[PDB]
């Protein structure tokens, strides 16, 4: 469901972005930094994340703490609808 | 008559609030009202504080006139006096009426001038009556605000720099003391000064960074308080704020700056550093001795080099406080009694000398020594007064200046002869700069057209000096009026210091 | 949702209901002809909701499977936020009308921002934290940019939006790591799993990401650079709002997160908070010396003061939280007073913001300068002002926790910061040649200066139970 | 000379550095935020998992 919802939402949203690109198109389209240092900080940050994910293991209590355990026999969209509007009703209204 | 200390503390502040509210008009009559209202207020505070002085019982070394009420953030509002702090209250209330009377010819923003001094008095009195650790810090630091503006608004040509140096230099030293007060609050679980006087702060050595801290926690607390009181006193070499602030302040500001605010540093040593950190004080005694001996010699020679009359007096104060510091840390009855006497005595003499500078500053609007000469020819009364306090400034026997100097020197002699020998040379050096200044300003021939028509001291100016001459002579001839009050309290203080020394 | 859940969130429903109804009333019954009326009904609504939150009998609890926490801590924070928001709106009403800035939607946008803040401080779940934070953040971007003819308003919104979105992304990335480790978004579940023997790099990375994301909202260094530009660019009423209510809500949220989700790893996050507090105190103090624009000076003042507030939180104790709460309360009062004066500054009928305009103001309007003097010494933390007692409380918490090194650094930075507050006093009372700045204040704006200024001294005598109320509130959070 | 050198020589010099770093460029401010997170992550890594 979130796979299909994501496409539906961002197909329209990305098209709107195209409208603003051409509305504010720069006058130098024909010929359209500290990149070296920036790439170094990006690589460092990516390496740190990779090291943290190397040893990833959830808490041994993670299974017992699940608020909305998934059911194999229930289709994904129905499962989300059973929790989205009742357990998460406060967040639903804030959205 | 049960809240006497609260009355004398907050009465001057309340009067300032009333004056700021219900006093209108900027004409001379409006200013004339402000001067009279301030004079009646300062006179009232002095009279009420005489009830404290005469009901005070010197034999009782506990705190008297004590009042205690609940306050904010878990602190208490507690005030009281003992034989060590009662006289600093009376000195403050004594100088304030005289200081107001000396401003009678100021025409610039008079109502605001009176308010600043009335607010300043209340805060100065609170420093000496407070018996709560945080309450002491409040009055200790709140006094910077009115004085910052007194220098800024009515000061000289360098007053912007002087006012900022005065505030920030003093503020820097006291924030370290604030953290020490918070630590003592947490260890002892109280901010009650009487309770902290009996608490035993740990003195076992530990290691902090790359050095051993001899004295342990007491030394760390001692150094925080020392930074606050050393700058306030001031001690050498943290004194270079004083020659700016005292010189650039208006004459009235210089009187209160030198006569009263300097005494907060020395009183701090007698209230906190020696009673609450005795082991640390014993350890620091050698260094305090030489800093004070250096201060006497160093600033005496610096005073001799000054071309500015007010700067000679400013540097003289730093030398006189050098005796106080030595006497306190000699930690014997003779030294500590001399230190207290020296503080009170210096209040009358230093204040008077700043008033002597103002008398001729008002007429000539300059402080250069070379701009005067032979003033005795036109100003006989001034030359007599200036001479008397010049002689008191050099510690002449018969004036109150001698007694404080003599006793602090003899108390130090008992401990360190090298220090006493160096400090004792101040008698030679004080005479040098004090007499040379007097001669160059007052004696000689009247050979300048500017000084040809100079007037003598007016009756109001003469009457400001007479109380100061009286106290200087009375205490010089009968110092027992002071030592009877401070005797028993210093005896108890000296005894506790001994009983706490490591064995 | 039970009827007990609905009762718990009733103050929030009342505020949300008002915002919706106000939107329709403004749209259908006059639009900007109701702008003034909607502003003053919003002020009443904020005060009414604060009365519901703060008055009567309250029993701590939770609603919606623990996602919403109604405890003494959240009630203390909500009241200060709502009253500070009410104060900013009331004192700015005349200014915005004169400047043709009062749209009927401005009160409503502020109300929805405050609604987001109310969910922030009562968060008991990562999703509640996010949705409350984002409702506030989106409303703040809008009002930052609401002066359409000002290129500086547009740039303030742009910088705030881009950097706010970046901080929100970091917050979400850490929140995703925390959920993956614990298997739940609820804080009661999270706290039980994050303990000494099970802290992988992954979960520690999550805490850092969440902390950095939130520390942006309190302008902690080096997540602060948005503040001076946004404070300068945005409308002065909007700058006054940014300086008081969001900072209180954001500071309380950080305390909620580190104690209700990371309360068993205090040692790990206390060091990070201390390092943020140190950098914020010194940079705010040092950078403030170089400011000539009063609005931009207040940003660095804001950064330095949040550093001091973080000192109380770095303590990691009930006393540290109690004193952080009092600090934020006093800080909000001081900023209301100061920004009341800043709004009034003007030369030739146009607003003015440069510090040189204050020269010799004390001889133009004695009472206003005297109020400004008390506020500057209160911000500098000098006795006898209530601002000093705020610093005293956080320093007390630090020393109490064995962090005297932090207290020593805190007081040293205070001395550097005291210079640029002293300089304002210098300008007003014995400054240089005056250029004719006048202070235009109506009755409400005038009281927004005097009453906070009086509170700085009256508060020195009695805090009227606020210090005791903060202690009870801190206990419900820390336990 | 020392007191003035610190109060009026050094601290103003640090003030000028702080003013300079506040360049006004949005991409610099984002860089600072990224340096902060990267530095804090280095700190957490040295302490280790524990
Ligand atoms: C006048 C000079 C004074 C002098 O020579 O002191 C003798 C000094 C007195 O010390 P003591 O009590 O006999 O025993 C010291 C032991 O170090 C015992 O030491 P201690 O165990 O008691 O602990 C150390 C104690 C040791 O203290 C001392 O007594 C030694 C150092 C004291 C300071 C030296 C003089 C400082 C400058 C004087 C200028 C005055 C103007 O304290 C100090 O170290 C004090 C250091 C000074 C701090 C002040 C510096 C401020 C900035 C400059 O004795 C000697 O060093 C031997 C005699 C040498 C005489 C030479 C003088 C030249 C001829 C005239
Ligand atoms: C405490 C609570 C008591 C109530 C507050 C009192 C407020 C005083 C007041 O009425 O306002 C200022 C007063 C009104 O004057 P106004 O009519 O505006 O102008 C004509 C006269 N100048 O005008 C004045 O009197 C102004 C006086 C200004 C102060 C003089 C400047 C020197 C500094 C004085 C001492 C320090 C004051 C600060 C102390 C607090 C520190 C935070
Ligand atoms: C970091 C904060 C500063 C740490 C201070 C520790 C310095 C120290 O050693 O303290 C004691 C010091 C010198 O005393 P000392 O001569 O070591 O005592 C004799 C037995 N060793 O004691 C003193 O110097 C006394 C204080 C001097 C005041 C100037
Ligand atoms: C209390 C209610 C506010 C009344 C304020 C009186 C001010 C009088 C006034 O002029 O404005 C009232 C205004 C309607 O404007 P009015 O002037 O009647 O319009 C003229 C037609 N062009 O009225 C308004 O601006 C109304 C604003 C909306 C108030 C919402 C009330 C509901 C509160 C939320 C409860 C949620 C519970 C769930
Ligand atoms: C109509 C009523 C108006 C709204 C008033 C709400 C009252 C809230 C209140 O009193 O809350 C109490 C709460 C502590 O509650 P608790 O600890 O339970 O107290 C014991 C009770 N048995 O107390 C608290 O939470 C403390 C709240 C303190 C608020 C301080 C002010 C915050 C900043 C705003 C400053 C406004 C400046 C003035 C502006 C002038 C005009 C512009
Ligand atoms: C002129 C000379 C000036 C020299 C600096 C003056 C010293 C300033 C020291 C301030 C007081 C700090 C202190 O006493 O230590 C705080 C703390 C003790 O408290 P603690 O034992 O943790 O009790 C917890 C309560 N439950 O922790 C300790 O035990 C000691 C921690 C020391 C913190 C650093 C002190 C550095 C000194 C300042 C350097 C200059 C700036
Ligand atoms: C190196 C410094 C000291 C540390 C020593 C540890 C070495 C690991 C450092 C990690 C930094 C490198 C980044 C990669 C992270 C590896 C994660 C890992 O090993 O996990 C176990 C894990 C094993 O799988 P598991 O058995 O299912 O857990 O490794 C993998 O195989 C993960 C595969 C990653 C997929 C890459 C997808 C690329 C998309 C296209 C991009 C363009
Ligand atoms: C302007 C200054 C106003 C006066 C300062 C306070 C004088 C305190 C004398 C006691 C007043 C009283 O009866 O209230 C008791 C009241 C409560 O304690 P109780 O005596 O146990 O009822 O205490 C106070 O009023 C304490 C106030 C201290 C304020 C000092 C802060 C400024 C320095
Ligand atoms: C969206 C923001 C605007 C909100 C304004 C309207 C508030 C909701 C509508 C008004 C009536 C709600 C009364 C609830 C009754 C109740 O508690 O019993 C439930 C009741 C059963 O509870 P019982 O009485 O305990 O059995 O259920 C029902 O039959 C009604 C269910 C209505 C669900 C509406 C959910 C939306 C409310 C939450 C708003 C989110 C916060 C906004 C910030
Ligand atoms: C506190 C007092 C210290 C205040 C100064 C702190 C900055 C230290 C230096 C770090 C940045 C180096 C690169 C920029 C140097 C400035 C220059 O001359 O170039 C002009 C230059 C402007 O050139 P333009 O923008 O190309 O016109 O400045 C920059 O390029 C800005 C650099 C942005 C990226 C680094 C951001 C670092 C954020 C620092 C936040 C504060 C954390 C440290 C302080 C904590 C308190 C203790
Ligand atoms: C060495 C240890 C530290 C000693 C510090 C002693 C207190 C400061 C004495 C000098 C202050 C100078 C005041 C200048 C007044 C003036 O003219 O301003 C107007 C004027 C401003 O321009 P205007 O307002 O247009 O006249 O000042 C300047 O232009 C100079 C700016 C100087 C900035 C000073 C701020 C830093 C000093 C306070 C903090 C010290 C922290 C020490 C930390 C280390 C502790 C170990
Ligand atoms: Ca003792
Ligand atoms: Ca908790």
């Amino acid at each position: 469901f979130v796979a299909m919802l994501l496409v539906v939402v961002y197909v329209g949203a990305v098209a709107v972005l195209f409208l603003f690109v051409v509305m504010m198109l720069d006058v130098d389209f024909a010929e359209l930094r500290y990149l070296p240092l920036a790439l170094v900080i990006g690589v460092v940050l990516l390496a740190q994340l990779g090291i943290a994910f190397s040893g990833w293991t959830p808490s041994d209590q993670a299974e017992s703490l699940r608020a909305a355990p998934v059911d194999a026999a229930v289709e994904n969209t129905l499962g989300l609808g059973l929790v989205l509007y009742d357990r998460y009703v406060l967040m639903f209204q804030l959205a | 008559m049960t809240n006497l200390l609260s009355i004398i503390t907050f009465l001057p502040i309340v009067a300032a609030i009333i004056m700021a509210l219900f006093l209108r008009g900027q004409d001379e009559a409006a200013a004339r009202n402000a001067k009279w209202l301030a004079l009646l207020t300062t006179t009232a505070t002095f009279v009420i504080s005489l009830f404290v002085l005469f009901r005070f019982d010197p034999a009782n070394t506990g705190f008297q006139f004590v009042e205690d009420h609940a306050w904010i953030m878990g602190l208490r509002y507690k005030m009281g006096v003992d034989g060590i702090s009662v006289l600093f209250v009376l000195l403050t209330t004594f100088m304030m009426p005289l200081t107001i009377l000396s401003t009678w010819q100021v025409q610039d923003k008079v109502k605001e001038y009176m308010i600043a001094f009335l607010v300043l008095e209340g805060l100065m009195i609170g420093v000496f009556t407070a018996l709560d650790l945080v309450l002491f810090y409040l009055f200790f630091e709140a006094g910077l605000i009115p004085m910052f503006l007194i220098i800024g608004i009515w000061g000289g040509k360098d007053r912007i720099y002087a006012s900022f140096k005065f505030f920030l230099y003093t503020f820097l030293g006291s924030v370290l003391m604030l953290v020490a007060m918070i630590a003592m609050y947490r260890m002892a679980g109280t901010t009650d000064i009487p309770t902290l006087l009996t608490f035993d702060f740990p003195s076992e050595n530990f290691r902090l960074l790359g050095m051993t801290v001899v004295g342990g926690m007491q030394m760390l607390l001692f150094l925080a308080f020392f930074a606050s009181f050393a700058v306030k006193m001031p001690m050498w070499p943290v004194h270079t704020w004083l020659p700016d602030a005292h010189v650039q302040a208006p004459t009235a500001g210089s009187v209160l700056l030198a006569a009263v605010l300097l005494k907060m540093g020395g009183y701090g040593f007698l209230r906190f550093s020696l009673p609450m950190f005795p082991v640390a004080s014993g350890v620091a005694q050698p260094y305090v001795f030489w800093l004070s001996a250096i201060a006497i010699v160093y600033t005496s020679l610096v005073a001799l080099a000054q071309s500015d009359m007010k700067k000679v007096i400013a540097y003289s104060s730093v030398a006189h406080m050098g005796y106080v510091t030595m006497g306190v840390f000699a930690a014997n009855q003779i030294g500590v009694d001399g230190a207290i006497f020296q503080m009170l005595s210096h209040g009358f003499i230093s204040g008077a000398l700043f008033l002597c500078v103002g008398v001729i500053y008002d007429r000539m609007h300059t402080r250069e020594i070379d701009a005067y000469g032979g003033l005795v020819n036109r100003m006989p009364a001034y030359a007599a007064v200036f001479m008397f306090f010049t002689m008191a400034n050099v510690g002449l026997p018969g004036t109150s200046g001698f007694v404080g100097e003599f006793l602090t020197l003899m108390g130090v002699f008992r401990v360190d002869t090298w220090v006493a020998l160096v400090a004792t040379s101040g008698v030679i050096l004080s005479a040098a700069y004090a007499l040379w200044l007097y001669r160059r300003v007052t004696l000689g021939q009247l050979i300048k057209e500017s000084l040809k028509s100079i007037t003598d001291m007016t009756p109001r100016e003469r009457w400001v000096f007479i109380p100061l001459i009286a106290m200087t002579l009375i205490l010089g001839v009968y110092p027992r009026l002071v030592t009877d009050v401070t005797g028993p309290a210093v005896a108890a203080l000296v005894q506790d210091y001994n009983q706490s020394q490591p064995a | 949702m039970t009827s007990l859940d609905f009762s718990t969130i009733l103050p929030e429903v009342v505020l949300a209901g008002y915002a919706l109804a106000a939107l329709m009333a403004g749209a259908y019954l006059g639009k900007d002809r109701l702008a003034r009326t909607l502003l003053w009904v919003t002020v009443a609504a904020f005060l009414v909701v604060a009365a519901m939150v703060g008055l009567g009998n309250h029993v701590d609890g939770a609603a919606f499977h623990g996602m919403f926490i109604d405890d003494g801590f959240s009630r203390f924070a909500k009241v200060v936020t709502l009253v500070a928001a009410a104060g900013v709106l009331a004192m700015s009403a005349d200014y915005m009308q004169r400047r043709n800035m009062l749209r009927f939607e401005f009160p409503i946008i502020v109300a929805l921002a405050v609604l987001g803040m109310m969910f922030m401080v009562s968060a008991g779940d990562l999703l509640t934290l996010y949705m409350g934070l984002e409702l506030q953040s989106l409303a703040l971007y809008v009002v930052a940019a609401m002066r359409r003819d000002s290129v500086r308003s547009s740039e303030a919104g742009l910088k705030y939006f881009v950097l706010g979105s970046l901080s929100s992304g970091l917050l979400l990335y850490g929140a995703s790591l925390v959920y993956g480790f614990a298997g739940t978004t609820g804080f009661e579940g999270i706290i039980s799993t994050i303990e000494a023997g099970h802290l992988s790099l992954g979960v520690l990375f999550g805490l850092v990401f969440m902390l950095v994301g939130l520390s942006f909202k309190v302008s902690a260094v080096p997540f602060h650079m948005w503040t001076p530009d946004v404070y300068e660019g945005s409308p002065t009423p909007v700058t006054a709002f940014f300086a008081t209510a969001p900072k209180v809500a954001a500071m309380a949220l950080i305390a909620r997160l580190v104690f209700d989700a990371f309360g068993h790893v205090i040692g790990d996050w206390s060091q990070i908070v201390a390092a943020l507090a140190v950098m914020s105190m010194f940079l705010g103090s040092i950078a403030g010396i170089g400011q000539t624009n009063i609005k931009r000076l207040m940003a660095y003042s804001s950064i330095a003061h949040m550093g001091f507030a973080l000192v109380g939180l770095a303590a990691g104790t009930a006393i540290g939280v109690q004193n952080m709460l009092l600090y934020m309360t006093i800080y909000a009062v001081m900023n209301i007073g100061t920004f009341a004066f800043i709004l009034s500054m003007e030369r030739d009928g146009v607003p003015v913001t440069d510090l040189a305009a204050l020269n010799r103001f004390a001889w133009t309007d004695p009472v206003k300068a005297l109020a400004m003097l008390v506020l500057m010494f209160s911000l500098a933390g000098v006795p006898p002002t209530l601002g000093f007692f705020a610093k005293f409380g956080v320093l007390t918490a630090a020393v109490d926790a064995g962090m005297g090194w932090l207290a020593v650094l805190g007081v040293i930075a205070s001395v550097i910061g005291a210079f640029y507050y002293l300089r304002i006093v210098y300008y007003m009372y014995f400054g240089g040649e005056s250029e004719g700045m006048t202070s235009r204040m109506g009755a409400v704006q005038y009281l927004a200066l005097m009453v906070p200024a009086l509170a700085m001294l009256v508060g020195a005598i009695s805090m009227f139970g606020v210090d005791s109320a903060a202690g009870r509130a801190a206990e419900t959070l820390v336990g | 000379g020392t007191i003035n050198g610190v109060a009026m020589g050094l601290i103003p010099r640090l003030t000028r550095a702080a003013v300079r770093v506040q360049s006004g460029y949005l991409f610099h401010y984002a860089f600072a935020m990224v340096l902060g997170i990267v530095g804090l992550l280095i700190w957490v890594m040295m302490r280790g998992a524990h």
